[PDB]
């Protein structure tokens, strides 16, 4: 759910 | 399974890291030199938040990083983010003795740290690191190596082979740069040691800074982005 | 300065000769222990170790060339890192355990408060020492590097900068000594540089552990259940948490 | 200062 997860994938 | 990072040459490594470098960002253009704790920490927090986004995209371009699982990537960045922001700050500040160049339009000195409780100690540590780098004549090619070492090293023992192989590659790269710079054998290993020992102080500054950020959080005066909040919370 | 005139072999010999003793704790396997009394044991041990550490520091080449004020500073900054690396060294041959003392060998289960996170980091460092097959000669070099390096950037005058200059020269000598040892052990030049980096990167993790420990120690003081010794309290306060 | 004293003797 972490934002960092999303950013690392984006 | 095999990582492309290990097959690169020293020069290829240097060029990849140089090319991955994030941009130097600006602060708000208001000419009011911050003297309040609020406006001070407000500007720095805003800047840090934007820098973090670039850092995340920088990390993905460090050879060997994307070979790690997402979870490993998250762990490394959560552990290293403040160290990385700080070494970057120190590097930018190197040619400005006595000043911290947070941005081209935000150049601060220790007196301005005095207005934020607990910040003057951190400013002094940063300034000392900057001076040390300047007196060592740190090169940009060495700087990008050190920054990548921080990314890979700081969280590696809170989890390995892949990471340590890459770290070895970067060590090879540093020595390569020093030999290319004409240093003798004894000068090479002595300089390698001097540079790596500074990483201990950078870790120390990050730890102290993290404590300061946590207090700033509980004071609830300056709003923190969800991103910055999640990075901070990772340090318990 | 006698320090800057030492050969690599003399430096190793000097450091080995200065090694402090391994002390015992008051642990009694038949006695029940609370989290509080277990931490009382470790606090007691640390306090006793500190006295030996102070007298060990005096025997590290270069250290007594510094002013009393500078010696005080280096030790205030490095004390917990030094205790921790010593603990990690003693534990290297006991996977999963921390050998606080010959009569006190703990696993992470005996970490139960917040000490558990620190135990885990210490265990990982020991595991790392084992992975690397850290040698005793390399260990004593690393320990002296910590003493000299940790406080060197947190020290007035242009003269007071000369004090910092001497330390860097001694540090370089210890680097030379490390390289000398690896060369003797048959390592290639590439291997020597790689291993030197590996060893020095560990010091970053030791700094981290010390910082986390320093915070736990401060919280213990405030909870005021586990009595800290007077020397320990003064060392802790030197960090102004 | 305890540490200070121990460094002396
Ligand atoms: O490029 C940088 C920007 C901010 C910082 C810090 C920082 C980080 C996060 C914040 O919310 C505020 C300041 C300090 Cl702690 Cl040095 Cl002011 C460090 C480097
Ligand atoms: O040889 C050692 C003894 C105690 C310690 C620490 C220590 C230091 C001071 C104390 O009051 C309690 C524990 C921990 Cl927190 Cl790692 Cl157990 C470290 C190494």
């Amino acid at each position: 759910h972490k934002i960092l997860h999303r950013l690392l994938q984006e | 399974k095999n990582s492309l990072a290990l097959s690169l040459t020293a020069d290829q490594m240097v060029s990849a890291l140089l090319d991955a470098e994030p941009p130097i960002l600006y602060s708000e253009y208001d000419p009011t030199r911050p003297f309040s704790e609020a406006s001070m920490m407000g500007l720095l927090t805003n800047l840090a938040d934007r820098e973090l986004v670039h850092m995340i995209n920088w990390a993905k371009r460090v050879p060997g990083f994307v070979d790690l699982t997402l979870h490993d990537q998250v762990h490394l960045l959560e552990c290293a983010w403040l160290e990385i922001l700080m070494i970057g700050l120190v590097w930018r500040s190197m040619e400005h003795p006595g000043k911290l160049l947070f941005a081209p339009n935000l150049l601060l000195d220790r007196n301005q740290g005095k207005c934020v409780e607990g910040m003057v100690e951190i400013f002094d540590m940063l300034l000392a690191t900057s001076s040390r780098f300047r007196m060592m004549n740190l090169q940009g090619e060495e700087f990008v190596c050190l920054k990548s070492i921080i990314l890979l090293n700081s969280g590696v023992y809170t989890f390995k082979d892949h990471i340590h192989r890459v770290l070895d590659k970067i060590t090879d790269t540093l020595i390569h740069l020093m030999a290319k710079a004409g240093l003798t054998l004894q000068q090479q290993h002595q300089r390698l040691a001097q540079l790596l020992l500074i990483l201990s102080h950078i870790r120390h500054m990050s730890n102290k800074g993290m404590e300061h950020l946590y207090s700033m959080k509980c004071k609830n005066v300056v709003p923190l982005s969800d991103l910055l909040l999640e990075m901070l919370d990772a340090h318990r």
